[PDB]
RNA sequence: GGCGAAGGCGAAAACUUAGGCCAUUACUGACGCUUAGGCUUGAAAGUGUGGGGAGCAAAUAGGAUUAGAUACCCUAGUAGUCCACACCGUAAACGAUAGAUACUAGCUGUCGGGGCGAUCCCCUCGGUAGUGAAGUUAACACAUUAAGUAUCUCGCCUGG
């Protein structure tokens, strides 16, 4: 990921991959069920879809 | 004239493909392009009919009411319509208990006429604050029984801009099992109206043309003048 | 503009895209859905299929870019 | 079963050398060796595969039925020139019907048509025209013809019409 | 007439037949077509010999091809039908055979209960004047 | 593979039938080979055994079928092979 | 969003493979569904063999709270995860709606299929849903993907 733009504000658009490489990677960092996955990861999106579109 | 086609004028657009399909009964098959037509034989017949019913429904000095609270258009006509004739009109939409009974309008429209008369009197006896919201309160008060200031009696007869817009006057005038005239949509059903009159209401000009036919039906009945029931021209107006 | 279902081919597995999978996913390393591109089940379908097999291509890094 | 081997050569050496590996690669067919060379050029591999960040790509058509895919797929993961080696088939699951193949033109219409150098745009990707000349309805062929019709009579169910005249 | 498209049963007419009657008897469908047999026609020709009946058709594709009876469902001029509930009293699991001496009216005799005795369908109260009783197919009120 | 329409058209003993209750069971017995040999390529895939029952008893049913409502058309059958 | 019998299925490559979606004028011809019999799977936990185990974690050890922690909290670890083998047979195996079955408002869709054009808006049939008519429910509500309504079969209950 491309990072090279300008010498002040570098940070500022690195938040933001670095927001969606949480989102992504938000689910791997603890024991849990494959229900409880889907059922997040399914629920989350749906109201997503609801709410800010 | 009466069941001619000179009258009616651009029938185009309905709301998006939101409705029943009872329409389909009495109406030819909608345009999916979001533009339902209505052919004209069957509106021209059918305002035939309700204007013959209609205009039998008053001769016999029956009371009319004339309500309709659309966004601006069906409430000018019927505030023209009102400042030409001396039947009962309400500039707004009620609220409860007017139809189902009169005691709640009774208390309503007798405080109405008081206030009429204090604001006739009161201009020194109370405070100015207190005779501003004396002037709005009666203004409230007119705003909801403009007509019923000039009736007794329930109204005998009665029209509506859309009978689903107006959901308490058709509540209330279904309590009791009373024959009504309306205007219908492809959205509707045909249960609303016991004759039923479809065609356009979203362009203006389908929606004056059926408000005064049905305003004028009644019109001729108590020898009170007319603009719209057998006159072979029409004007082309907007919203209003 | 949707991209796909919109201008698809209806193949789209290896046939000279390699410019537009580069485009479909951002060189930040996220595969479009059908949300923002509009690509329908089939050209989705073929879409991941085509992405994965180019992942496995090297084309496409896995979890660089 | 047809079957198309994209084959690989250890980054971007000499084209002969390539040859030579595909040669050898080539040599170990199981059915006809009816096959031909298809140079794919030399395409980049973001992630190193056998220590090659390129590879110049061939492509080679053989036929059997699951003869030589496997047995080439884990000869060519052990062999060190080959970084990748693809194997691609017919099998490829979209449409091969009549109505998108003249169709296939009207997909090049579509990016002969997404750009249109003009003073005034005449044209938008997208942009519902509804120019539909003809159609099926899906429809199954049958006629039918009446026999015996007793009774024909469906009353004309009057308009909307209850609790008639006032009086 | 033009159909251009089939109609479907389970294994056997009673099925389709009496899932369209009560589809309309429901719904409140003006119309209703289904496949054709032997017990749809001769109750159809029956209830228009007792009065009960719209407008109803057989259609053949060619002589079995697609064999199909239509039928309207008939109504007023206010739109209230004519039937104020059909029935079938005889199910293909369930066939009940009556005697002459046992065929009743429908609840007091609101309706016309059709006895197949030894013949083909016809009516009760006749039925037990020729004293022939068999199946009662259905009750119609 | 399949070895479908091959073997209908094959074993057509009627003048045109891709849908015969002859070429059907003929089908249903081919496609159990396929599957048969299958389960042997594919052991733990047991919907194919499933299919394998399914299919079985489909034609054993066409059979019975075959011989109560035809009476002699299952007289040429030479399929339903070796038990 | 699709498929798969629920069970479930997603780095790819390939292997074989079936169900299936539309149009089949058609290919035949009442085989159509049915469950007791009979025939298979059924998650995972767990059983056992051998490897193998990067990883963590039932029980357990210790530290923390505690009236104590078999708790929340943490550092290890046994099986537990993997591969193949067989077993395992219960599940929110929930349409909390048996199968198939025949059609039944609209509605916005959405996907696949068949005719269309630039993909698109178009018609249709099936897959993916409910707002809601009628019908059906104690009420929510099922409702064109029935709890509507025809046909058959079967299992499941008669208060604790």
């Amino acid at each position: 990921e491309v990072k090279n733009d300008d010498l002040e504000l570098a940070l500022k658009k690195f938040k933001r991959v670095s927001l969606e490489i949480r989102r992504l990677a938000q689910r791997h960092e603890y024991h849990l069920r494959k229900g409880m996955r889907l059922r997040e990861k399914r629920k989350i999106a749906q109201k997503k879809r609801r709410k800010f579109r | 004239s009466l069941a001619k086609l000179g009258e009616m004028r651009t029938h185009v657009g309905m709301v998006k493909r939101y409705w029943n399909p009872k329409m389909g009964f009495f109406i030819e098959p909608e345009r999916k392009h979001n533009n339902d037509h209505f052919v004209l034989e069957l509106q021209r017949q059918s305002l035939q009919t309700a204007y013959n019913y209609v205009k039998e429904v008053a001769q016999n000095n029956g009371q009319i009411l004339f309500v309709g609270t659309k966004n601006d258009y069906v409430k000018k006509l019927v505030n023209n319509i009102a400042k030409r004739v001396d039947v009962a009109f309400i500039t707004q939409r009620w609220l409860g208990g007017t139809l189902t009974n009169f005691k709640t309008l009774s208390i309503s429209i007798n405080k109405l006429n008081k206030l009429v008369e204090k604001q006739a009197e009161n201009a020194a006896d109370l405070t100015k604050k207190e005779n501003l919201m004396l002037s709005r309160e009666i203004e409230r008060l007119e705003k909801f029984f403009g007509g019923v200031k000039s009736l007794k009696r329930l109204p005998n007869l009665l029209i509506v801009d859309d009978p689903v817009y107006e959901k308490n006057a058709v509540a209330e005038a279904n309590i009791l099992r009373i024959p009504v005239v309306a205007l219908c949509n492809t959205n509707t059903n045909p249960e609303l109206v016991d004759f039923i009159i479809p065609a356009n209401n979203h362009q203006p000009q389908s929606t004056c043309l059926l408000m005064n036919l049905l305003a004028d039906a009644v019109a001729e009945a108590k020898a009170m003048p007319t603009m719209f029931a057998y006159k072979p021209d029409e004007e082309i107006q907007i919203e209003i | 503009y949707c991209r796909f279902c919109a201008i698809g081919q209806l193949r789209i597995d290896l046939i000279d895209d390699l410019e537009a999978l580069k485009r479909f996913l951002s060189p930040y390393a996220k595969i479009n859905p059908r949300r923002i591109t509009g690509n329908c089940q089939m050209h989705q379908r073929h879409v991941a299929k085509a992405l994965k097999r180019a992942r496995y291509l090297a084309l496409v890094p896995f979890v660089k870019d | 079963m047809q079957y198309n081997i994209i084959l690989l050569v250890d980054g971007s050496l000499s084209l002969e050398q390539a040859n030579q590996v595909n040669e050898k690669q080539q040599q170990t067919l199981t059915n006809v060796e009816g096959l031909q060379t298809e140079y794919l050029g030399l395409k980049e591999l973001a992630y190193p595969i056998k220590k090659q960040l390129s590879a110049h790509y061939y492509r080679w058509k053989f036929s059997g039925d699951n003869q030589s895919t496997k047995d080439f797929k884990r000869t060519a993961n052990i062999n060190k020139q080959v970084l990748r080696e693809l194997i691609i088939n017919l099998e490829r699951e979209y449409g091969y019907l009549a109505s998108i193949n003249p169709k296939k033109q009207q997909l090049a219409l579509q990016k002969r048509a997404k750009y249109d150098e003009i003073i005034a745009r005449e044209n938008n990707p997208e942009n519902p025209d509804v120019p539909v000349t003809s159609g099926l309805a899906s429809t199954q062929p049958r006629l039918s013809r009446t026999e015996k019709a007793q009774k024909p009579k469906e009353e004309l169910w009057d308009v909307v019409q209850k609790m008639g005249n006032f009086d | 007439i033009t159909t251009t498209k089939p109609i479907k049963a389970h294994f056997d007419p009673v099925a389709d037949l009496l899932t369209k009657i009560n589809n309309a008897r429901k719904a409140k469908l003006m119309t209703v077509t289904t496949i054709a047999s032997k017990l749809k026609i001769a109750i159809l020709e029956i209830l228009v010999k007792e009065g009960y009946l719209a407008n109803f058709q057989v259609l053949e594709n060619k002589s079995k091809t697609k064999r199909i009876v239509t039928f309207n469902l008939k109504y007023t001029q206010r739109r209230i039908p004519s039937i104020n509930g059909v029935k079938q009293i005889s199910k293909p699991g369930l066939r009940i055979y009556r005697p002459f001496e046992k065929l009743p009216l429908v609840l007091n005799g609101l309706g016309i209960a059709i006895i197949s005795t030894s013949d083909g369908v016809m009516t009760d109260k006749v039925a037990r004047l020729k004293k022939i009783g068999g199946e009662i197919l259905a009750y119609v009120w | 593979q399949i070895d479908k329409n091959g073997i209908i058209k094959s074993a057509q003993l009627h003048d045109k039938d891709v849908g015969s209750i002859q070429v059907q069971v003929s089908l249903l017995t081919s496609q159990i080979k396929q599957l048969t040999d299958h389960l042997l390529a594919n052991k733990k895939d047991f919907i194919s055994k499933r299919g394998l029952y399914a299919k079985v008893s489909k034609r054993k049913r066409l059979l019975k079928y075959l011989k109560h409502n035809d009476l002699e058309a299952y007289r040429n059958l030479v399929k339903t092979l070796n038990l």
